[PDB]
């Protein structure tokens, strides 16, 4: 079985450092060139770094020169990327990929194997639970139709926040928007459910907000004024 | 005047028999080497023996007898053999022109056709088709007595009607159709060869100039971009070198290109490190690698030119050996079929009929064009 | 430095439809262009290498070719599994690797304008010294949209955020929302906060507004 397995991602403060690993199975690290490819959230792919342990050759994207060091240790069949002096702009999913050596098919076939990728998030923000606000619908809006009711989950950190409605009972008509990173370094989600106008009365709706990283659970009732 | 046919036929017998036997030997050996053209040449050479084994009697007819002492069946048989020789030779020369066209224009697309077994199946179809087309008199003897005499063996002076129509069929389908196909194959070969050659010059110039810049480059960034284009050119040239039959010379070219690309990568990484010595690394390694493949490249260029010569000489053979005969056959048909050199045409016609026997000489010559 | 440009940054197509994605090299690249398929949350998979050949395991639906510097990816007939982001990648050398920006193949649908709602700030956040106004656009069928925030008819800029969902798995539509960010000091001023929404499916911008 041919595998590339990344590890070592996580949260680092600006100016700090991380050491990412890429373990190999099936093939050895010395049998191919390893590349790191970065994908910033919402962006396309960027090549970041290269190592060929068979020749001792490395290279870096201009955006990381003098900042990142790439190395490998074939005795553990593992490669590493040392990321020093990190900037906010380095937040991305880092993937380890396998590209073979010239001549022949191992080279023409390029990034045949990719690892799973690991997330590196660079931020000065400390861990925060959410502020949860009721985006209650107005009774005068789109009257007689389907009301949109929701909750705003504001200023939280880190990223992995789960929002569900009525403890998992309400899945129909539910849109959870991707969180947006705020200038504060914290994130904000919005979760909206669509409901028949009449149901305003009755069918109380609860926004169940769960933050594993902050051991926080917030239950808010969204109701028209 | 009347001794021209006998003299030409005696020459043809004396030359063609030794040379058709040697041609069959050489073509068989070419087949043993898995050269599919050795099959077509073998089919050509046997056809020219089949005709030749009849010529010795025609000469005796012209020199020692006042008529056809052999009887009507020897006349119908020699006519059949004559026509089959002409159309077999035309069909196989066309097949050769079309497989040289495919070999140069589509080297990796119809590989299954450039095989001995495919060529034999093609020859079998060609032989059965020719034999059937010319076998009609063998199923009804009125045909041979509406077209040929039976006291002398020539085609009757006036033409019954169907005779002129079949003569037009054979001129247009027998001669003009495969001739036009041979001319189209020749021009397609010229275009395919000139395009491959021109494309292989574009890569040579980009490589040459990028090496010159590396020779005079100062900043590492320019050595880097020069090597980048050198690599693109090398890969494109190897693609041009990739052919479906895995010819031994092409394999060597592929290996050379792999060596070249490896040297370009060694220099490219040495340059990324920032060691200026890359200038001499590349300036010596690529020069050394080019220093030896050039002679092979010249041999390849000569090979492509020799394909062009084959197609042109083959067209010239078809036009010298057969054009005067189909031209006078068409002229004598356009007369019956319409409304004065007319007899005067009948010994230019007979002289051109005799002249068509030189395809028994041209066929063994093609051996010097294939290899 | 060898840039690759993909033209159809977003392509809509039906299941069973013919899809062509075109990528242009800034300079000569030998047939060293690969195509990759990326699905959300996953590492890219190689489809085509050497601007032509399929990678083993890749369906015959995929093909591609080179014409000079122009490279294409063709999906002869889209399957439900092919709605992915495709990337064009240049591989001349280990250190020169570049990617095109990627083209996303979306599921084609008919056109419908979104429903628009306004969600005013309430006391639970206003008491914190901040304010936010949220404008919601639901079930928009095309992807493109423009939302303008205006306060007392002034056009604001640089003080709002936007988030868009992926095509819905049952409807193949998008929902968009945007948030206007205000300090309490800014919220305490002005009377009307309005969201002006323009879409290709609308004949005229639709507005909804919040009068303090
Ligand atoms: C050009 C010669 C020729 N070769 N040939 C072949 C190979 C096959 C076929 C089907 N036809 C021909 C012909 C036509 C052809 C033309 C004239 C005669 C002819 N006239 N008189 C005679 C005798 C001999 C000479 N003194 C008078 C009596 O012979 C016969 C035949």
């Amino acid at each position: 079985e041919v595998q590339l397995v990344e590890s070592g991602g996580g949260l680092v403060q600006p100016g700090g450092s991380l050491r990412l690993s890429c373990a190999a199975s099936g093939f050895n690290v010395v049998d191919f060139s390893l590349h790191w490819v970065r994908q910033a959230p919402g962006k396309g792919l960027e090549w970041v770094a290269y190592i060929s342990s068979s020749s001792g050759s490395t290279s870096y994207a201009d955006s990381v020169k003098g900042r990142f060091t790439i190395s490998a240790d074939t005795s553990k069949n593992t490669a590493y990327l040392q990321m020093n002096s990190l900037r906010a702009e380095d937040t991305a999913v880092y993937y380890c990929a396998r590209w073979g050596y010239w001549p022949g098919e191992p080279w023409w076939k390029a990034f045949d194997y990719w690892g799973q990728g690991t997330l590196v998030t660079v931020s000065s923000a400390s861990t925060k639970g959410p502020s949860v606000f009721p985006l209650a619908p107005s009774s005068k809006s789109t009257s007689g139709g389907t009301a949109a009711l929701g909750c705003l989950v504001k200023d939280y950190f880190p990223e992995p926040v789960t929002v569900s409605w009525n403890s998992g009972a309400l899945t129909s008509g539910v849109h959870t928007f991707p969180a947006v990173l705020q200038s504060s370094g914290l994130y904000s989600l919005s979760s909206v459910v669509t409901v028949p106008s009449s149901s305003l009365g009755t069918q109380t709706y609860i926004c169940n907000v769960n933050h594993k990283p902050s051991n926080t659970k917030v239950d808010k009732k969204v109701e028209p004024k | 005047d009347h001794l021209f046919p006998p003299s030409l036929y005696i020459f043809v017998i004396g030359v063609g028999l030794p040379t058709n036997c040697l041609a069959l030997w050489a073509a068989y050996r070419q087949v043993q080497q898995r050269n599919e053209l050795g099959v077509y040449l073998m089919n050509l050479s046997i056809a020219d023996l089949l005709y030749i084994c009849t010529l010795p009697l025609w000469v005796d007819y012209f020199l020692h007898h006042d008529n056809w002492i052999h009887g009507p069946g020897s006349c119908k048989l020699f006519g059949f053999i004559f026509y089959t020789n002409i159309y077999i030779s035309i069909a196989f020369l066309c097949c050769i022109s079309v497989d040289r066209y495919l070999a140069v224009a589509h080297p990796l697309r119809f590989a299954r056709l450039r095989r001995v077994k495919t060529a034999v199946a093609v020859s079998s179809v060609v032989w059965a088709t020719e034999l059937g087309a010319n076998s009609a008199p063998l199923f009804h003897d009125e045909l041979f007595r509406d077209r040929y005499n039976h006291t002398f063996c020539f085609e009757k002076f006036p033409m019954e009607g169907w005779v002129a129509w079949m003569n037009l069929y054979r001129v247009f389908v027998g001669f003009l159709f495969p001739w036009a196909l041979m001319l189209l194959s020749y021009r397609g070969i010229l275009r395919a060869v000139d395009k491959r050659k021109a494309d292989l010059e574009d890569n040579w110039e980009t490589l040459n100039d990028n090496l010159k810049v590396i020779e005079k480059a100062d900043n590492a960034a320019q050595v880097k971009d020069a090597l980048t284009k050198m690599r693109a050119a090398a890969l494109d040239a190897q693609k041009a070198t990739d052919k479906s039959p895995d010819s031994p010379e092409m394999k060597d070219f592929r290996h050379g290109f792999d060596i070249l690309v490896g040297q370009i990568d060694d220099a490219l990484k040495l340059a990324n490190e920032g060691k200026v010595k890359e200038a001499q690394a590349a300036a010596e390694q690529l020069k050394t690698t080019r220093n030896a493949y050039i002679q092979k490249y010249l041999e390849y260029l000569d090979g492509l030119e020799r394909i062009k010569r084959l197609a042109l000489s083959l067209i010239a053979i078809v036009l010298v050996c057969f054009a005067p005969y189909h031209v006078l056959l068409l002229s004598r048909s356009a007369i019956y079929l319409g409304r004065g050199f007319e007899e005067r045409v009948f010994s230019a016609y007979h002289s051109s009929l005799a002249f068509t026997s030189l395809n028994c000489v041209a066929d063994p010559i093609l051996y010097c064009l294939v290899n | 430095d060898i840039q690759m440009t993909q033209s159809p940054s977003s392509l809509s197509a039906s299941v069973g439809d013919r899809v062509t994605i075109t990528c242009r090299a800034s300079q000569s690249v030998s047939s060293a262009v690969a195509w990759y398929q990326q699905k959300p949350g996953k590492a890219p998979k190689l489809l085509i290498y050497s601007a032509s050949s399929l990678y083993s395991g890749v369906p015959s639906r995929f093909s591609g070719s080179r014409s000079g510097t122009d490279f294409t990816l063709t999906i002869s007939s889209l399957q439900p599994e092919d709605f992915a982001t495709y990337y064009c990648q240049q591989y001349l050398y280990y250190s020169l690797v570049t990617f095109g920006q990627g083209t996303k193949v979306e599921i084609k649908r008919t056109v419908a304008a979104p429903s628009v709602f306004i969600f005013p700030p309430s006391d639970s956040q206003l008491k914190s010294g901040t304010a936010s106004v949220v404008c919601l656009l639901n079930n928009f069928y095309p992807r493109e949209a423009k939302v303008q925030w205006k306060v007392d008819n002034a056009l604001q800029s640089g003080n709002s955020q936007e988030s868009v969902t992926e095509q819905d798995s049952k409807d193949s539509t998008y929902s968009l929302s945007s948030t206007l960010t205000l300090s309490k000091a800014d919220y305490e001023k002005h009377k009307v906060y309005a969201c002006e929404v323009t879409h290709q499916g609308l004949s005229s911008p639709v507005t909804k507004s919040f009068n303090r």
